[PDB]
RNA sequence: GAUUAACCCAAGUCAAUAGAAGCCGGCGUAAAGAGUGUUUUAGAUCACCCCCUCCCCAAUAAAGCUAAAACUCACCUGAGUUGUAAAAAACUCCAGUUGACACAAAAUAGACUACGAAAGUGGCUUUAACAUAUCUGAACACACAAUAGCUAAGACCCAAACUGGGAUUAGAUACCCCACUAUGCUUAGCCCUAAACCUCAACAGUUAAAUCAACAAAACUGCUCGCCAGAACACUACGAGCCACAGCUUAAAACUCAAA
RNA sequence: AUAUACCGCCAUCUUCAGCAAACCCUGAUGAAGGCUACAAAGUAAGCGCAAGUACCCACGUAAAGACGUUAGGUCAAGGUGUAGCCC
């Protein structure tokens, strides 16, 4: 995490961006600059935007660097970003038992509804001889339970030297979950 | 003087519930614990942290922080050489009270007897 | 080795024998007269008793030898030497009479200073801890701070970023640069010091 | 399995089945001292003689009280506080100083070893108060019984099942971090269970003889009650009792094994 | 065919220092165990290590390296047990 707090007295960068309380560009100076200049108004240095190439810091007052991390927070609050995509891997069986694909098929589900990413990979069971194709029929075994919820993001494909299969399996995005409704509608009305 | 014993431990004829509850037998053995060796923690850290504040301040020019860096230096070398003082010190027992070994052929001589002879 | 720990190694100075006897301590003097029982190594093939003999250029030459090749690694410092002081010789002749005063000419006292100003004084060793390797700033032995200086100087010029330069223009070029502090050498040591800042919280994690 | 020889019994042989020999041994760890105390009818000789630890220390019930630390509020200051192997999430009417301020819990003393039947009991004060002038004895009764739990009405600092969020992981319904509830507290009733174990029953006596499987906490005697009899099935089934209704108490058998 | 019958020659721990006959003692004469040098039950032949020898030294390097461990490797070095083939 990046956090709005004062960056110190000890800055990472010699050659330093920086503004004003009330926002005026100081320029760029160097470190010890910005230290006496700290010393002499009796502010804080905070750090405003690291992507450009030239560090960027501003000063500001400790009542000012709140009022900014509750601006930021209010932000937050009210307009939530989208967390990163967690991926969620499962390595079976050829030979897995029906109990264990269905406490595993239910385990999926649950990862589907929060939107995340299924990672499922299909190994040659032990002391067993299958074909790719048996192999690939689970994966339609694990999204037949999930009819409108979820899709391959990723369809099966051979790897580890075409020992196993491996699919990534996703939630439906809102367009696709209003098509198939409309599918399954059209169905309805022609049933 | 040492704690008292009398009716601490379940025993036939002690009415009290027990006081103690060893998992090994109290009872003295013919030797005592080697010596342990104590953690050991980063020195000189005061100087160092001297040193690297004038770098800090001086934009790591070793011109402007010459007598800092000599301090660090010197606390190194004196500690470096406290390595070997303390090394040849704790061999010799000149700070301890006796070494285990010689504390155990002591004991040897005179064996704790739990049995009857 | 082939030879019996009761072999010394040989005390090669010609003022350490000429020394008079009653300058002499008592230990001093007992150091002498044991001496004369002990078994003494024959004399390295590379260090003599001569005047013009510098260690510190004999360990710097052994550094760059390449397969054994002494005659080589020697030619090389040798010509580095003499690139060096011709280069201040033409800066002196080209100088002011008040900038000439500053000017050394001398390639022993440049390569020693080269050297000098290149030396870490403090290092990052890794250190465990709770289970874990951490680096930790650490102070650096004096023997460790002389290999590091050589190695780095030997280890920029051998970089393949100078297309075509003999070494003993790369190398002159780069210990006058470090005699000013100046040059990627000087920079190796700065970032090395600047590792040691930001880790300078991780000291505790040391035990020594 | 056949074959050769041998072995046992013999007009028998011996496959199956049934019967014949059923208790003075044990109960710290192998099954077993039932969580605790107290009768009657009785039993014992440990009751007369004949004797040495009364009082006080952390029993119990009630009422009252509060020193330290919290919570909350207020003033003034700071821009961050929290979290740690390291992070994220969380809070930001937040944090620090000072003051005010409990229906919570009870440093040190305690290296003491006391009180109580056991369970339990260690802040202060006061009141009441700790059975039995032989012993054993109720699973047919009576009165109790940690923690958790149930019902009802309250309190609420902190902790905290569950649950939610963060992280980790192949997965993590966990271990790690944060929030919060039932619950822990009080009152009035239930429930009656613990590795309720000091796994060592009560009373009386001994330290000699054989000291004594092992280990543990040395070996025994008298007397009494309780309990035990291969493992597993089984803290189970059924029956019965119970304020218990997914409960507790008592508690089997069939099949199975040659061990446990 | 069988290195899972073996000899033979070896890998491996070994860049080890242990193995152990025959006795003795302790544990109530159980499986087992056996040391303290200001010594308290061990004595131990033999084997290995070591010592010696080779190379340029007494150094170093070779060589040496027991008992066992992996039914380790080799029936295809040769030999050979058992089983099998003999137009
Ligand atoms: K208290
Ligand atoms: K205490
Ligand atoms: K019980
Ligand atoms: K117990
Ligand atoms: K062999
Ligand atoms: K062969
Ligand atoms: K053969
Ligand atoms: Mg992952
Ligand atoms: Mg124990
Ligand atoms: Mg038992
Ligand atoms: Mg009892
Ligand atoms: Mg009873
Ligand atoms: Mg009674
Ligand atoms: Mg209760
Ligand atoms: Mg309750
Ligand atoms: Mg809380
Ligand atoms: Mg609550
Ligand atoms: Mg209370
Ligand atoms: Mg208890
Ligand atoms: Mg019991
Ligand atoms: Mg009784
Ligand atoms: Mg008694
Ligand atoms: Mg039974
Ligand atoms: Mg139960
Ligand atoms: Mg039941
Ligand atoms: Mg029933
Ligand atoms: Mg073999
Ligand atoms: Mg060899
Ligand atoms: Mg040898
Ligand atoms: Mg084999
Ligand atoms: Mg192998």
């Amino acid at each position: 995490k990046t956090a709005f707090s004062n960056v110190g007295r000890k800055i990472s960068q010699r050659v330093i961006h920086l503004f004003d309380e009330k926002g005026n560009d100081l320029g760029n100076m160097h470190r010890a600059n910005v230290i006496r200049l700290m010393d002499e108004r009796d502010l804080r240095l905070v750090q405003r935007n690291t992507s450009t190439e030239p560090a960027e810091y501003q000063l500001m007052t400790g009542l000012q660097i709140l009022q900014e991390r509750q601006r930021l927070r209010e932000m937050e609050k009210a307009n939530p970003k989208t967390g990163p995509t967690l991926r969620k891997e499962l390595i079976l069986s050829s030979n897995i038992g029906q109990h264990d694909l269905d406490t595993k098929t239910k385990q999926i589900q649950q990862w589907i509804k929060k939107k995340h990413l299924v990672q499922i990979t299909i190994k040659k069971g032990k002391n067993v001889d299958v074909s790719e194709n048996e192999m690939e029929e689970i994966f339609h075994q694990i999204l037949q339970t999930m009819p409108g919820i979820a899709t391959f993001s990723s369809r099966p494909q051979a790897v580890q030297g075409g020992k196993a299969l491996m699919c990534v399996l996703r939630a439906l995005s809102k367009n696709e979950e209003k098509a198939y409704k409309e599918t399954q509608e059209t169905q309805e009305r022609d049933t | 003087a040492t704690p008292s014993l009398r009716g601490r431990l379940a025993r036939f004829g002690n009415p009290r519930k027990p006081v103690l509850k060893p998992n090994k037998p109290l009872i003295l053995a013919n030797r005592v614990g080697e010596r342990r060796r104590e953690k050991g923690e980063a020195t000189c850290i005061t100087e160092m942290s001297v040193m690297m504040a004038c770098w800090k301040q001086n934009e790591f020019r070793d011109d402007a922080c010459r007598k800092e860096i000599q301090g660090f230096l010197d606390c190194a070398a004196r500690a470096q050489e406290a390595r070997k003082m303390r090394s040849i010190q704790e061999t010799l027992g000149e700070s301890g009270s006796l070494l285990p070994n010689k504390l155990n052929k002591l004991l040897q001589r005179f064996p704790n007897k739990p049995y009857l002879s | 080795s082939r030879y019996s720990p009761e072999f010394k190694d040989p005390l090669i100075d010609k003022e350490y024998y000429r020394k008079p006897v009653e300058e002499l301590t008592e230990e001093e003097k007992y150091v002498r007269e044991l001496k004369k029982t002990q078994l003494i190594k024959a004399a390295p093939a590379g260090k003599t008793s001569s005047v013009f003999e510098d260690p510190v250029i004999s360990k710097f030459t052994n550094m760059m030898m390449i397969g054994g090749n002494k005659v080589l690694a020697r030619s090389l410092m040798i010509q580095t030497l003499e690139a060096v002081k011709r280069k201040q010789f033409e800066k002196y002749h080209a100088a002011s009479a008040e900038e000439q005063a500053t000017i050394e000419r001398n390639p022993y006292t440049i390569f020693h200073q080269a050297l000098k100003n290149c030396e870490p004084m403090i290092g990052l060793v890794p250190i465990l801890k709770g289970g874990r390797f951490y680096q930790v700033p650490v102070p650096l032995p004096d023997r460790r701070r002389r290999f590091l200086a050589m190695k780095w100087m030997i280890t920029e010029c051998r970089d393949k970023k100078h297309q075509r330069t003999l070494m003993p223009e790369k190398l002159s070029h780069k210990l006058l640069e470090a005699f000013h502090n100046q040059g990627p050498v000087i920079k190796r040591k700065h970032d090395l010091h600047k590792m040691a800042e930001a880790n300078r919280a991780l000291a505790h994690y040391r035990w020594w």
